[PDB]
This record gives structure tokens, sequence and C-alpha cells, in this order.
């Protein structure tokens, strides 16, 4: 019936998909999510939604999902959504490897999903999937990569990037301290914390890192302790102070 | 009652295959050739039932191609024989089984030089020397007898010399010309065919 | 307005305004006659031509050897309708070697252009037909509609301008049944004349006759072979 | 299965599903392609902290066929990928390598059918395609969201294709087409009337007879942008 | 009572998360004007609704709104006519289905379960509207004696002592949880009875045999019985004796 | 059937549909759940229209398998629907890996039958949000699952009519350590904030899980608990 | 918003109303049958001048002896001159003979008014083909021009103009043909009535021209007998 | 107004509009009756005739659904057409079932639940049509149905629809058709067709009858020519 029908694969006169348009607006009420590139390893940092007294800690993450043996993403938007997009995710990797013997090349995995949400918004007649992905891997063709897909379907490559709340604020502040080729995890850390500090309201419990590090030939994929957090803000705080003492007694002399 | 040889050195892979393509009690094509390039560091040797071979050859030679141009890198020999088994497998217990019997010849940067042998049941097996058909029955053992893992191109090319020599002195068949390529870092290189009088 | 663009909606008033609207396009057609005698089934047509340049646009089909039709309304539910009606025909040669009863095929039409009248979606076939037999039962002229009714009639007329050929055959339908070919060719033509403007008359580039009867099969006369039958009366 | 009827025609004889996917063009990077005697050359409009490979508008179709595209990213790879299967596909069945205007002509008809067929819309791109035949012309098409396609001697789409198409149409000379490194400037000059640095936000592709698609490095790509302000004022 | 969209025209949640097509249902049961009671006893389970046949020209005896689902299961249906016919097609269907698959008469309770489970996806799909009726099924479980059950437009269901449909189901749900409270021995005749009165009180009509009908199922004879006139009348006659 | 989707997001992103379905369950009867250190508690008000409801006729508390029980807030036959799948989906577990079905694995497979009616064509949402108690490492799970498909581990929680409220009370009457009894005891209290009237045994339903599997408590059992109050 | 299959309270469905409107929108087409031959020409209307104008295809070959002018929306068309070319095909796989020009037109017209929504396959069609079509060729009825529209509604045509002038370009056409006129005369009149309805001043690259005659097979006019013929 | 669309949508008020305004259709058709009686069941319609151009006999509106089963109709005669073909489809299944003729009781519950499908959802629309099934066994006696758009089957002892269905019924109560034959209650059925019949209104009409009694042998069958214009003649005689 045309009358309750939603039309919600169809263009807008100015050549816009307003379903897609929509489901970016629920993106921006989700958790910050950020992802920075380092030589030695790729991370992911998420403010954590799940912050009650009464909440019990069953999974080892809230928003980090292990993908394949050599891969890891975090969401941002209908968190039912991102679990079937991350179940699928895992069902297209082990594909690959059942069919090369290899695991997934990291961006191909990332097409793989984007190909699905793609069709969503051309064809079906169905609403499209309100999550963006950060992808963060390894492979033997690009090494570590960090990746953002979009509910359009759409994809990019990044050294470091913001979904959720407060993205553009968290991007532009990536934009200034970010130096090209010269990140360490330790330094890509504080970056992390620095940037998470600012698009927020911090406790280590309100937040969730995991790094992605190459150990012997094999894939290291870990999420960061409690106390590991509070040691990395802590020392935000000692650098923020610091920072007071080298403007107030730079000016005098 | 088609002949495929390969032998794989410390930094390349040696192959061979006869270039007889023969109906009946007939001869049709003396420089018939058995190889098949799947990558810039790939050979795929095929041999088996009349329609077969070029069919489920070709079809993995265009989806491999295909491979390279959607992601602008190829796929490993390792990747592309587990590929090619998979294909086989799934065949094998439907209404179209393919009757091919295979070896997959390549060069990794990362892993180096690779021999696969592979039947028509898709049994896939990793080998520093093997052969396929009547021919290896007759072959084998001459293998056995002379390969190193530190043989030499030269020596290898001797080697295969010495098989195919074997084949004119015993085999009932005809199998007068050989096709020889030679796999390494510098992609697929073609060598003088092995010719008897 | 609301009750207007659905074959499925019923309108307060216990209507389907989208079978009414469907109905229009027989009435916009040129309009075609059909009458019997005892022995004959005659139908008679007005073709239109889009321009002097353009020839005019085949009003009558043959179906089978004992049946054929004349159309008024979109063409290509008139080619779809005469495509099945020849399938149709077909299959009881096939399997019974038999002509088709024109009743019987005319049920099967009726049965056919109700389904979409009923449907989500689909819509009524916009045509009207007059469909000339002869079987068992003699003569037959058959009318159909794009609501699905159906009905058996002595003579009938359908398109633009159609009450004014309905009068003529209201009046000589007592002559009808014993009058011979060229009698009853000429009250089709004549009935047809009718629905013409006083400026025009009946030409050999405007008319088409079609004919079946006890001794003849389904034969379709257009331009020369008009003529004869054009020589009777002169206004 | 969605079967509703997504474009339609509006009582002026408009296909505005199409017009509106042609409004999704006009959103994007100029794209401009040129055909010259020996070359063709793709030239594409452009964040520091993105990773350029990703997200590269110049892809290879085959060995011999590549292409540009202007308008939603996320539909130009679901074209680029059947073209690419269709290639091979094309090599299994006949053996012979695609034709420039083939593959342009299969790109054409897919796009064609999402504006006729039942739950779909149109794909919101257009694409300029390049390559040599296996004669060896070199070749130049452009297909919009409609499933027209044409040859061109130089094209441009996307932001500001208007101006573009205008700046080509007074610069495509044969003096213009005479050397390979000439032609490749043709496309710089076009694309530095809508870049309004140039050099930087420039992404450039050539294809040469037998050679296969070849990407200019940033500093290949300011070494002509320099060899233009050498010819601008003398 | 808020609104949005279509939430008046579909089954999808208003504002406030109501399903308004489903609560239109509820109001359709009572178009048809009857009412119905369902009573159980310590031994049996009765039926009683009301047989208006306003035309001499109607053949009375095809007019009822008492089924026979099994050999031992009846019902009484409220509501739209020929969606009730269509729902006792179903519970008709799913009981004999039952006993093919399981070698076993289906339990009272599960074949309400089931038909309020189909009932339910007309409330949670759109094409399709809810029925406009309420059934109300009786018989005697092997366990669990006497069962009277309920089942709604909505897809809710329920088990009851005693229970009602229709126009005046509210008043007679009052009479029967005021007659319910006292202790009382709870016979056939007493069931039968109560049923019979409490229809007569909140229609404020004597009845005659001809303008009721009367449904029953007991321990020693469960398959399902409906009442002739005569059966009728007697318990008309001895309850106006009090 | 009806192909398009009927919950879209607005143009503020927000699936206008699941915020109704949500509505749905906060308009429902209270329900409580505990994971007590040696067991979990399901408590929910069973309150009828009128005594002629037969009380022992349906239930709320409900078992999914031997491990695994459910209780609801909002839409009953919506829940129903749930309950059937829900055991349907733990014997497909069992049959495959012949191993009782984790609590959190039935959750994540239910919150995916409820996410699909979400997205698929021509269906709303469910008006429910479930509350599934197991025990299956040796240790109790207590999980919330809503409208949207999203589900939460939880200390203690409640659903329904004064939802809020139950959860400030629980927050400062939950500890870590209680034990399974001291846990009925605090749910019949969480219940008692926003029990309209007197609380009697059939008139609230309780079902525990611990050790020896979930069950049902029986009037009797219930009795003895408010006996305490 | 009404459905595709909706009619209109004068008895014409919306949609193929529309597409006839569509077609006011495409370049001009001319055909003319004469007894010597059928010539069809036609405008490309050229935006650009690095378009090429050798890759503008309005005047196609059906077979050899049947060629196709087309306007309206030209990506529409493609589809059906293909059906047009595999139905000889099957045509005279099966009957080892040539189509009429009138049984090819006709094969085209069956896929008119195959649109809907409800009932129908995957992928079927969802609105009517924006495309008018002039079939001219030659069989043993001798050269014949037929037209056809969105509606299906084929018709044999002496003279005949389709397009956005094809109102101007039909009153010439009635004013200047003669049923006895040569080929050489029609293909003038359709050259001089074009020139007329054009907005560009026409040459042997802004125009198509084609003829097919008794003896000779579909031709295809070169740029120097485009030249030759503009001259007069 | 807005909730009278879709038959799969219900009114504020507990009704389904779709079905009233099919049923609607019915009341501005012409009328037909049916009557039960000691031996049989007989069908009377006014058929109204809308040209003088048409055959007598067209557009029937009494129909043989099975050898012993007969149908009579009031409303969108293409809707009817189509319920008699899946009444006939219906009697010919239980026949292929069963080994013997359908019950009548049976039959009508089998195309009244055609009827109730078409109620339910937007994809279709409802039948603009009520019709009424007639038969006559000796094991079952004679049996009169009739089936409404909504889909409600009832029995009946005499029975009317369309224009004038109430100004028929006053006429059917005035007789004691239990005691009456066959042969008796045709003048009585063409009598009260007469009646109703408006030849102001509605100019001219075609008596259809039709019977299926222990004279037929329950076979249902035309009231032959002869009895016919008794009946027509007594009822215009009847009407003076
Ligand atoms: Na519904």
């Amino acid at each position: 019936s045309r009358r309750y029908d939603s039309r919600t694969t169809i263009f807008s006169p100015e050549g816009r998909l307003y379903q897609v348009e929509y489901a970016m607006e629920a993106i921006g009420h989700a958790g910050t999510c950020l992802g920075i590139l380092a030589n030695d390893g790729v991370l992911l940092a998420a403010e954590r939604r799940n912050i009650h007294k009464l909440l019990d800690e069953v999974f080892f993450s809230e928003k980090i999902y292990k993908l394949n043996e050599d891969m890891a993403c975090s969401v941002a938007g209908i968190t039912s959504d991102a679990n079937v997009l991350t179940n699928e995710l895992r069902l297209i990797a082990q594909r690959y490897l059942l069919q090369y013997q290899e695991p997934i090349p990291c961006e191909q995995l990332v097409t793989a999903l984007c190909d699905i949400k793609q069709a969503y918004t051309q064809f079906g007649g169905k609403r499209p999937f309100g999550v963006s992905l950060l992808y963060i891997g390894w492979d033997k063709h690009y090494g570590f990569q960090l990746y953002q897909s979009d509910p359009s379907g759409n994809y990019g490559g990044w050294k470091a990037t913001c979904i959720g709340n407060n993205s553009a604020a968290a991007v532009s502040m990536l934009k200034q301290d970010y130096k090209e080729g010269e990140m360490t995890l330790k330094s890509a850390l504080a970056l992390a914390i620095k940037v998470l500090n600012k698009t927020m309201d911090l406790s280590a419990e309100k937040v969730e890192i995991a790094t992605l590090t190459r150990e012997n030939g094999k894939t290291v994929i870990r999420v960061l302790k409690q106390k590991e957090v509070e040691q990395l803000i802590k020392k935000h705080e000692e650098e923020e102070a610091k920072a007071e003492r080298e403007k107030k007694e730079k000016e005098q002399k | 009652m088609e002949y495929l040889i390969g032998i794989q050195g410390p930094d390349y892979v040696l192959v061979a295959s006869d270039r007889v393509a023969a109906s009946n009690i007939v001869q049709m094509k003396d420089d018939h050739d058995k190889m098949f390039k799947m990558s810039e560091k790939i050979l795929l040797l095929c041999v088996g039932e009349a329609g077969d071979t070029v069919q489920f050859a070709e079809y993995i030679q265009k989806n491999v191609q295909l491979y390279k141009m959607r992601n602008g890198y190829e796929l490993s020999p390792t990747a592309a024989a587990n590929f090619t088994r998979r294909n086989l497998a799934d065949c094998l217990r439907s209404r179209t089984p393919y009757h091919v019997n295979l070896l997959l010849a390549g060069y990794d940067e990362h892993e180096g030089p690779a021999l696969y042998y592979m039947d028509y049941l898709a049994a896939l097996a990793k080998a520093p020397f093997a052969a396929h058909g009547y021919g290896a029955f007759l072959t084998l053992s001459i293998l056995d007898r002379y390969y190193t893992p530190t043989i030499s191109r030269e020596r290898a090319v001797e080697l295969l010399r010495k098989c195919l020599e074997e084949l004119q002195k015993r085999f009932i068949l005809n199998l007068p010309t050989f096709s020889v390529r030679i796999i390494d870092k510098n992609g697929i290189h073609d060598l003088d065919n092995i010719s008897f009088p | 307005n609301q009750y207007d663009n659905d074959v499925t909606v019923w309108s307060p008033q216990g209507r389907i305004h989208q079978i009414e609207y469907a109905m229009e396009a027989v009435k916009q057609g040129s309009a075609t006659v059909g009458l019997k005698s005892k022995t004959h089934a005659v139908l008679v047509a007005l073709k239109r031509a889009q321009s002097e340049l353009a020839a005019h646009q085949k009003k009558i089909l043959h179906v089978d050897n004992h049946i054929g039709i004349s159309i008024a309304g979109l063409t290509a539910d008139a080619r779809l309708l005469c495509n099945f009606m020849r399938q149709e025909c077909l299959d009881s040669r096939f399997v019974f070697d038999r002509p088709l009863p024109v009743s019987r095929l005319v049920s099967l039409i009726g049965s056919k252009t109700q389904i979409p009248t009923q449907r989500y979606g689909r819509r009524p076939y916009g045509v009207g037909l007059l469909i000339a037999g002869y079987d068992d039962m003699g003569p037959h002229i058959f009318q159909t509609c794009p609501s699905a009714n159906y009905f058996d009639c002595r003579a009938m007329s359908i398109g633009a301008r159609s009450q004014s050929a309905r009068t003529y055959l209201e009046r000589h339908m007592s002559e009808f049944m014993e009058c011979n070919l060229n009698e009853l060719v000429k009250h089709g033509l004549r009935a047809l004349r009718e629905t013409l403007p006083a400026e025009q008359d009946l030409t050999t580039k405007n008319v088409s006759i079609g004919i079946v009867g006890k001794d003849l099969e389904f034969t379709i006369y257009d331009d020369d072979d008009v003529s004869p039958f054009l020589e009777g009366l002169e206004e | 299965s969605y079967d509703r009827a997504i474009t339609v025609f509006s009582p002026d004889g408009h296909l505005f599903q199409v017009e509106y996917a042609q409004e999704a063009v006009k959103k994007g990077s100029t794209a401009v392609g040129v055909r010259g005697r020996d070359i063709v050359v793709l030239g594409v409009e452009k964040a520091k902290l993105q990773d350029e490979r990703t997200v590269r508008k110049i892809c290879a179709l085959d060995d011999n066929v590549c292409m540009a595209f202007a308008g939603l990213t996320a539909d130009a790879r679901i074209v680029i990928n059947r073209a690419r299967v269709e290639c091979q596909s094309h090599r299994l069945t006949v053996e012979d390598p695609v034709t420039v205007e083939y593959i342009t002509r299969y790109i054409a008809s897919l796009k064609q059918r999402y504006t006729q067929s039942n739950g779909r819309r149109p794909f919101g791109i257009s694409a300029l395609i390049v390559g040599f035949d296996f004669d060896g012309t070199p070749r130049l098409y452009q297909t919009d969201p409609s499933g027209t396609y044409h040859a061109w001697k130089a094209n441009a789409i996307g932001r500001g294709a208007k101006s573009v198409r205008e700046f080509l149409e007074k610069n495509y000379t044969d003096e213009a087409i005479e050397t390979d490194d000439l032609t490749i400037k043709l496309v710089i000059k076009a694309l530095l009337e809508v870049v309004q640095s140039g050099g930087k936000n420039i992404e450039l592709a050539v294809m040469r007879r037998d050679q296969s698609l070849k990407i200019l490095n940033p500093e290949e790509i300011e070494k002509y942008v320099a060899e233009i302000e050498k010819e601008k004022e003398e | 009572g808020s609104s949005a969209g279509f939430d008046r025209h579909i089954t999808i949640f208003s504002p406030e998360g109501r399903l308004y097509q489903v609560e239109y249902a509820f109001k359709a049961i009572n178009q048809g004007g009857l009412t119905s009671v369902a009573v159980r006893g310590k031994d049996c389970a009765v039926i009683v609704t009301q047989k208006k046949v306003p035309d001499k020209l109607l053949d009375s005896s095809t007019v009822t709104h008492l089924f026979k689902i099994t050999e031992n299961i009846g019902c009484v249906m409220t509501g739209m006519t020929a969606d009730s016919r269509s729902q006792v097609q179903r519970a008709r269907y799913e009981a004999a289905n039952w006993k093919y698959k399981y070698g076993y008469e289906i339990p009272v309770d599960m074949l309400c379960k089931r038909i309020a489970d189909i009932s339910q996806v007309y409330t949670q799909n759109a094409e399709m509207r809810p029925l406009g009726c309420c059934m109300i099924l009786i018989g005697i479980d092997e366990e669990q004696g006497p069962q009277v059950y309920k089942c709604d437009p909505a897809g809710y269901y329920c088990g009851f002592k005693a229970t009602a449909a229709g126009v005046k189901q509210t008043e007679s749900t009052s009479f029967l949880e005021k007659k319910v409270k006292k202790k009382f021995d709870w016979t056939f005749e007493q069931t039968v009875e109560t049923a019979i009165t409490c229809l007569s009180t909140v229609l404020s009509i004597d009845f005659k045999p001809s303008e009721i009908e009367v449904g029953v199922v007991t321990v020693e004879n469960p398959k399902f019985r409906i009442l002739t006139e005569a059966e009728i009348d007697a318990h008309l006659v001895a309850l106006a004796e009090r | 059937g009806y192909s398009f989707s009927l919950t879209t997001f607005s143009p503020s992103g927000k699936l206008v549909q699941i915020e109704y379905a949500l509505a749905a369950v906060a308009g429902g009867a209270p329900s409580v759940g505990i994971k007590a250190a040696n067991g979990v508690v399901l408590a929910t008000e069973k309150k009828q229209k009128s005594i002629l409801y037969d009380e022992r006729s349906v239930h709320k508390v409900e078992p999914i398998t031997k491990h695994i029980g459910l209780v609801y807030s909002g839409m009953g036959p919506d829940y129903r629907v749930l309950v059937h799948r829900a055991r349907k989906l733990a014997q497909q577990y069992y049959l495959v890996y012949q191993e009782p079905i984790p609590t959190a694995q039935l959750v994540q497979r239910v919150a995916s039958v409820m996410q699909e009616y979400t997205q698929s064509g021509g269906v709303r949402p469910f008006g429910v949000s479930l509350l599934i108690c197991g025990w299956n490492e040796g240790r109790p799970y207590l999980f919330q699952s809503d409208p949207s498909g999203a589900y939460f581990a939880w200390k203690a929680t409640a659903m329904g009519k004064n939802y809020v409220n139950g959860k400030t009370f629980l927050e400062k009457r939950y500890n870590e350590d209680l034990e399974l009894e001291d846990a009925i005891h605090t749910a019949i209290l969480t219940l008692k904030e926003s029990f309209e009237g007197q609380m009697t045994e059939d008139n609230i339903e309780v079902g525990i899980c611990n050790e020896a599997g979930f069950r049902r408590l029986t009037p009797t059992e219930v009795k003895d608990y408010l006996a305490a109050i | 918003d009404r459905g595709v299959n909706t009619f209109s309270p004068e008895g014409r469905l919306f949609q193929v109303e529309y597409a006839i409107e569509a077609i006011k929108l495409g370049s001009t087409a001319i055909g003319i049958q004469t007894s010597e031959g059928v010539c069809l020409a036609v405008e490309k209307r050229i935006t650009s001048p690095l378009m090429e104008p050798s890759s503008i295809e309005k005047i196609v070959e059906i077979d050899a002896h049947i060629g196709c002018a087309m306007s309206g929306l030209i990506a529409d068309a493609k589809t059906l001159i293909d059906k047009a070319r595999v139905e000889t095909q099957n045509h005279w796989f099966t009957y080892n003979e040539t189509m009429t020009v009138e049984s090819v037109t006709q094969a085209v017209s069956n896929l008119a008014l195959q649109f809907g929504e409800e009932d129908a396959d995957p992928g079927a069609m969802s609105r009517p083909f924006g495309v008018a079509l002039l079939f001219g060729g030659v069989d043993e009825k001798g050269p014949q021009l037929f037209h056809m529209d969105p509606s299906g509604t084929f018709v044999q045509c002496d003279a005949r103009a389709i397009g956005s002038a094809s109102e101007g370009a039909q009153s010439s056409l009635q004013e200047v043909y003669h049923k006895s006129m040569t080929l050489k005369e029609a293909i003038k009149s359709s050259l001089i009535i074009l020139k007329q309805v054009m907005e560009e001043k026409l040459n042997a690259t802004n125009i198509e021209l084609a003829t097919v005659q008794p003896g000779q097979n579909f031709h295809m006019f070169t740029k120097e007998e485009l030249e030759e013929v503009i001259k007069d | 107004t807005g909730y009278d669309l879709s038959a799969s949508t219900f009114s504020p008020d507990g009704r389904v509009f779709q079905v009233e305004y099919a049923m609607k259709a019915v009341e501005n058709s012409s009328t037909a009756i049916g009557i039960r009686c000691k031996d049989g069941v007989v069908f009377g319609v006014e058929k109204l005739v809308l040209s003088k151009l048409y055959e007598e006999g067209s557009n029937k509106r009494l129909f043989n659904v099975d050898r012993h089963v007969g149908m009579a109709v009031a409303g969108l005669l293409a809707d009817a057409r189509s319920l008699a073909d899946i009444a006939r489809e219906e009697a010919s299944n239980f026949r292929s079932n069963f080994g013997y003729n359908i019950p009548l009781k049976h039959l009508a519950d089998r195309v009244a639940m055609y009827v109730h499908a078409y109620t339910l959802y937007s994809a279709v629309r409802p039948f603009g049509c009520s019709f009424m099934l007639g038969s006559y066994s000796v094991n079952d006696g004679a049996q009169l149905y009739m089936i409404d758009p909504s889909g409600v089957s009832y029995g009946y002892w005499g029975c009317a629809i369309g224009k004038a269905r109430q100004a028929a019924k006053t006429e059917i109560e005035k007789l004691q058709m239990k005691e009456m034959t066959c042969r008796d209650i045709v003048k009585e059925v063409a009598k009260i067709i007469y009646i109703v019949h408006d030849e102001v209104k509605d100019k001219a009409f075609e008596l259809e009858l039709s019977w299926v009694g222990e004279l037929t042998n329950g076979r249902h069958e035309i009231v032959p020519k002869d009895i016919r214009e008794e009946a027509e003649k007594y009822a215009k005689e009847s009407l003076k």
C-alpha cells in the first residue's frame, strides 16, 4: 500500500538521500568514538554510555568488537544495528579465510560490509543501518590500518578520525596535534586521552581503550585495564598542570 | 595420458608440460600449450578430460584477474592454490564435477617459490617436485634419485631433461615436445622447448 | 477524489470509480457496429486516421475461422485480449478438435477481465469488444466491457457517438433476422453512418467490414473489397 | 520483495528521480577526461588526516580500460565492481578483451535499468571511461544517471562542469594534443579553473597505448604546474 | 489520546504506546448487539448468549453463536459474525491438527492460547486487520476439571471462574463477581441458572426458550451439548419459582 | 505483505516507533530483577482486573529451559511470541552443542529477533522489555532486552510503572554479596514501593534461578516471604 | 501519489499520457514512404563541439531491409532497438526468412503496456518507454513506413514527423507530400523541413539520413553523400 | 471518511466501511428473491433490461452451481459470476474428495469463507455481491442459504436481496410456504417481483425463474416457459 509507504530508498529534489542523512543525525547522539594510527600499532578510544552503579560487567568491553585474528572495530549509533553488522563482518572474514586460507585484507572486509549498507539505500524499501564504524587492523599489504564507514555504505582510510558525539570538535583537535609518521602508540594514547577529555564532561569507568599491536609475527588485540586507563588520565592531568606553569611564568620573564 | 612436471628450487619453480592435443588415435596438435598464467608470478598447469580442462582453468584465471582488478594487488600462490581447491571441491559432489588434474607453480615475495599438486578429487599438497599422468610412474623415481633442495636452475633443467628422455625411451605414447617455463622474483620466464628428433 | 485512484476502493455510493474511468476509454474510440441475421454475423467499423498522410487504424481482428472482433479503447489492451482469445480458441481445437463455442469464449473473457478489478495495483482492461461468431447455435454478436460484464446482442454499437448507431439498430432490428448478407451489411453501414457528422460520409478508406456465417469463415474487407457494399445507398 | 515504482513520469514528461540523481552528480568533485594521440588522461578535484589511496576516484576496470566518476561514491563502487566483473565475463565468453565502447554500453544499460525497474532508485553518478581498444584507437566516453552515453574528445563532470567544459572547448587544439606532456598539462590547466589552489588538490592518472594505468605522484603534478606558469608569462 | 501518522489506520504504536486499531476491534464486537456469559461450576462449564431471530423468514436452527470445535470442546462467539465463523473454522483445524501430530485431544487452554497467538499476528503485521470478535471455549480437562477460557482481538487470553463478552460485558462481570463472592455449592443447575440470570438481569429481559441458547460440558458427560428449547424452558420455569 | 519498513529515522535521527514501543513498556506492570551472589530473583506485579480471573491459568514469570527464566513489562501477547522463540532458540543451541545455552547467548539470539522487528517490512517493534535470568558458568546472570534489540547485564533493575523510583530504591538497598533468600525479600520490597493495594501471594509472581536451575516460587513460598514484611 | 496503472477520468493511463509529453522534448525526426524507397532523417541536437557526432545514433539498422528513427528518451530506445534486432534473428532462425516491416513494429509494440507494481516479476518495468519510433523498410508489400508511440499504437504512414517540432513539420509534410513523389524529392523535402524546424544551421555533422529501397539494403549516408545532397 | 479506504482498517467505532460500501452496490441493484417450500426452493429475479438491443436471456442472474444447486445474485455482475465459479469449483472439489453431492450448508460455509477473506486486507476489495444458494435432496430436504459481502451465511424460509429487499420481505411473510409446493410457489414468486418492480423508475424488465425440488428430481433447472408464462400472466392480473 502506497499510502503507508515511507519511501526510504528515494531521492530528494537536491539529489539527497534523506533516510541516510537522518541516520547520520542519530550517530551524533551516540558516544564519542575515536581511532588513531601509530607506527607500532593502532587504537580505539570510546566514550562508554553504559555507566550505572547497578550494571554488571559480563562482557570484555561495551563498544569494542574483535572481528577476526588481525582486526577489531568500534561503533556509534543504534547498538542493535551494530550487533547485526558486526556479526556479518565476522561471517565475511570467515568466508574469506575458508576460501583463500589467508586472513581478509582490512580494506576488503570494510568494502564488503559497506556494499550491504549501500544496497539498503538503493533498493528494498527498508530503513538504513543507523551505525558508523571505526575499524582497526593489520595485514601483509598495508600493515596497521584505520577505517571509517557510514550508514550510506561510504568508507575511507584514516590516520586519525572520530565518530559520534562532538565528532567535528574532536577531528579538528586531532588535526592540530597528529604528527604524520612520527606517532608511537604511547603518544597516540596521550592524544586519545587529551581529545576525549575535551569532547566529554573524566573517570576511567566512562572510557574504553583497545590497542592492536604486532608481537612475534602475531597480532595482539587488547582492551586496556581500568587501572591502565587511570594512569594515562592522571598523566594528562599532570601535563595540564605543567602547561599552566608555562604560561603564567613565561609572560613575566 | 598427458604429462605435467614441476621442480621447485631455492628461489624458483621449474615447470614443463607435453604439447600434444590428441583425439582418438591422432595427434591433432604438436604445439599445444597446457599452461595458464594467473598472475605475473603464478602458472596453473592443467590436464584431464577434454572440455573440463580449459573451462576450469579459464574460470579460475579470470577470477584471479578479477581479484587483481578489485584490490590493486594479486593473490599469493597459496591463496590462488586454495581458491582453486575450493572451487574444485565444491563441484565434486555437484551435477558438474570437473575431471582435471593440475599443478600450481608460483613465487611470493615473502614465502618464496611454491609447487602445489592437486588431483581431480581436490586434495591439495605442497611438493618440492611433482608429476601428473602415466609419465609420472616412469619419472617420479628419477626425481627421488637426483633431486636435492638446493638444486640450481641449470641442474633442474638437466633433471627435467632426464625425465623427458625416460618418456621417449619407455612411455608407449608419442609426446615428442615439451613447453618449459620457470618462475622467480622477476615473474614467468619462457625457456626453450625440450624437443626430440 | 480519494475513492478515485484504486480498483480495490469502493466509493461511499457503492461505485468503483476506476472501473467507470476505464469505461470512458471505449467511448473515446471510433464507433463500431455489430449485428446479425439468421445466417450471418456482421461487424462494421469506422477506421480513424491520425492525419491525411496516415493510414486508418485496424479496428477488426481475426480470432479463429469462426470468430472475429471489433475493438474500441486502448489498442495495446485490445491486442492483449485478442491474443488471449486466439490462444483459448487454439487450445479448444488442439484438445477437442472442434471450434470453441462463442458463448464459452465470452465467459472466459468475463472471468479474465474481472480479476484485475479486485486486486491492488492492478487495473481494468481499457477496451470494449464486439464479437462476431458462428457455431452450433448459429450466428452471434457479443459485447465485452472494461467492467468485465458481457452481453448477448441482437445488434450493438460502441465508441464515439455510438448512441446514433444504437437508435438506428433499435428501429430496424425487426428486419435483421430475415436480411440477406448484402441487406445486413447495408444496415450495419447505415447505423455506422449515423455516428458520423452531416459533412463526412462512409468512404473506402474509413470503412472496415468483418463477416462470418453458415457458409463463410471470418473474412475482413477493407479498401477495394469494401466497394461492393458501399454502392447501396447515398445518404 | 519491494515492488514499488520509484522512477515514474511527471505531468510535463520528466523523470524526476533521474533528474534528482543528476543533482547529486552536480555536487560531486570535478572530473576531467582528455583523449590525446598516444595517451588518455583523467583528472579529479580533491583532509590531511586521510589516506589518499582509500579514496581515489580513478579506477581501473581492466588492463586496457579505466574510469573516473562524480557523485555518490558508494553508488560508484557498485557500478565499478559490476563493470570489473563484466570485463572478465566478456573475456571468458568470447576470449577477446572488452572495447571502451562495449564496457561503456554495459555501464549505461545498467544505469538505464535502474531508472525503469521496481524497488530501485537510479545510480547518482556520472562516469568518464577512457582507454585503448585492441586496434590502438584512444577512447573517451561519458555515461550519466539516465543511461545515455556519448564519445568525447575532452569533457568534465561534477562541480563546475559547465565552466570547465567551456574552457576545454576553447583549449582543445591539435597543438595541445601534439605531445603526451602537452595533453597532461591541458587537464591541469582546466582543473585550475575550478580548483582554487591546484596541484595539492589534484588526482591525475594517465594511460598510454600499451602501458597500464599510471597515477602521477604529487611531485610530478607540481612539475607540470610549474611548466604552466612559464608558458603563462611567455 | 495522542496520534501521529498512521497509528489510527494501521497496527503501529501511537505516541503513548497504544494500538488504536486493536482498540477499534474491541468496539467491533459490540456492533453485533449481543452479550455472552460463561460460568464454570464444580463439575461443569456452561455458555449462554442472546438468540435474536427478528424475522420469521429465517431458519432459526441456522442462527447460532455456539459452535462445536471438537467432541469435548465447544465455544460461544461474540462480535462480527463472518470473523467469528472464520475463527471457529481455524479453531477446528488447529484442534484436529493437534490430535494428528500429538496423538491426544487438544487441552482447552492450548487451543485458546493458539487462537490468541494467531490473533497477535494481526496486531503486529500492518496488511491485515484484527478480527472484530471474541472466543470463549469450554471443556472438561482430564486432570484440571471444567475449564472456561477467553481470547481477544488483542491476542490476550486467560482462564476464568466466570466471564462475559459483548455489549454488557462490564455489567455481567460485576454481577458474576458479586455472585461468585458468596459461598455456593455450584451444582449443574446452579451454574446454568447463574448464567441465565446474569444475562436476564443485565439486559432487563424475562427470557423465553427461543430468546437464548445454552451450551454445556460436564465431568459425567464431557461431550459438548447444545440445549433444546424444551431443556432451556425447564431451567426458565425452575427460575420463576423463586 | 508490506515490504517497506514501518520504523524509520525522523529528521532528528530518531526511530520514533521504537520510542513509542518503550512507552508501552513504561505503561506496563512493574517487574524487578536482582542478581544475588548465589542466584537470581525475578518478581512481577500479576494484578488482575477481577476475582473471576483464574490466576493459575496464565503466567508472567516463564521458564525458557532448565536453567533460564523470563519476565517482562509491556504487551502480554507480544511477550508470548518472544517466549516461544526463546524456548525454540535454546533447543537449537542444545541440539548443536549438547550443552545448555549460556544466558548471554540466549539473550543475544532473542535480541536479534527483536531488532528484526524494527527494520523488516510491514511490522511494528515488540512493545515488550524482557528480564532474562540464568545460571551457567557456576555463576548467575541477569539481562534486560528492550524493543530496539539492545541488551544490558544488570546486578539489579526495575521495568514498567514507577521504574525510575524502583531503580533508586534498588541502588541504595543492593549489595553484591546478598544471598538469594535476602534478594527475594528485597525484590518484593521494590514492588511494594509502587504497588497499589494489598500485596498477596496471588497478585505477585516470583521466579528464582540458582545451581538447581530456574523455577517459579509456589504461592505458599510467596506467602512465607510476605509474612516477613 | 497514485499508482502507475491508474486511469484518468477521461479513460487514459496517466503514465502513458506523460510519456507522450516526454517525446515533445526529443529531437525531431522525419520519415517519408515512396514507391522508390523510404527515407529517414533526424536532427542530432549536438550540445558541444567536443562531443563526437558519430557517437549519436538516432537512426539504426534493425535488419538489412529495416531501419529505425527514434525520438524522446534515447536510453529507453536502446532496449527496444535490441529487442527488435533479437526478434528478427529469432524469426530468421525458426522460419528461414525476413520479417515484414509491420511484424517488427508489432513485436516492439507488444512490450508497450508491460509495466506495473503489484503482481510483477523481481525487476519488471516500472513505467512506459518515453520513446516514439519510425520504422522504415522494404518487404513483399513494397516500401513501408510505420509509427509507434509509448501507448503501443502502431500505424502505417506515408509521411510522419516526431519530436519537439512535430506539429510544424507535419504541416510542411502535409503540404509537400504527393503519393507519386520520387525518393530524391522525398530526401530533399525532409532536409528542407528539417532545416526549417532546426535551431542550428544544418550541415553533414548536425543531421543523420538513411534510405531503404527495393533493391538496396539499409544505407546510412556518409559526410560526402550528405554534403552532395545539402547542395540542392 | 479517512478510515474508509481499506478493508484492513477499522473506523474508530468498530466498523469496516469498505464492506458497507460493497453492500451499497447490492442495495443499488435490482431485486432477487428465494422461497423455501415443502418440496423445494424457487428463485425469482427482477432483471432490468438496459437496452432493447440485447437478447432475451442475456446477463442472467440465476446460475447452476452444481447439478443439485442453484444460485441467485444481486449486485456487481462480474463479481457475482466470479463467485459462481468459486462455488462451482468448491462443489466439484467435494465430489472428487468424498464421491457424492456437496451438502448445501457445507457449500454455503465454504463459499462464504472465500467472501470473508476479501474483507480483511488492503491488497483486495470485498465482493460487491449478495447471493442465495438453493438445493433439494431426499436426505437433506429443501435448503435455502444467503451470503452477503461481509461473508455471513444464514439459512432461510424466505429471502430477498437488492433495491426492494424490505418491500419483497413483507410480501413473502404473507405466505405459509412450509405447507406449499414449488408449483404453487412459482406464481407467488412472480407476483412478489411484479409488486416490488418500479415501472416508473426502472421501465422494463425480464422475470427470471429457477427451481430445484421433488418435481425436478433434486436437479436445479429453469422453470419451463409454460409455467413461467402462467406465473407471469397471474402476476399481471393480480397487479390489477
Ligand atoms: Na494489522
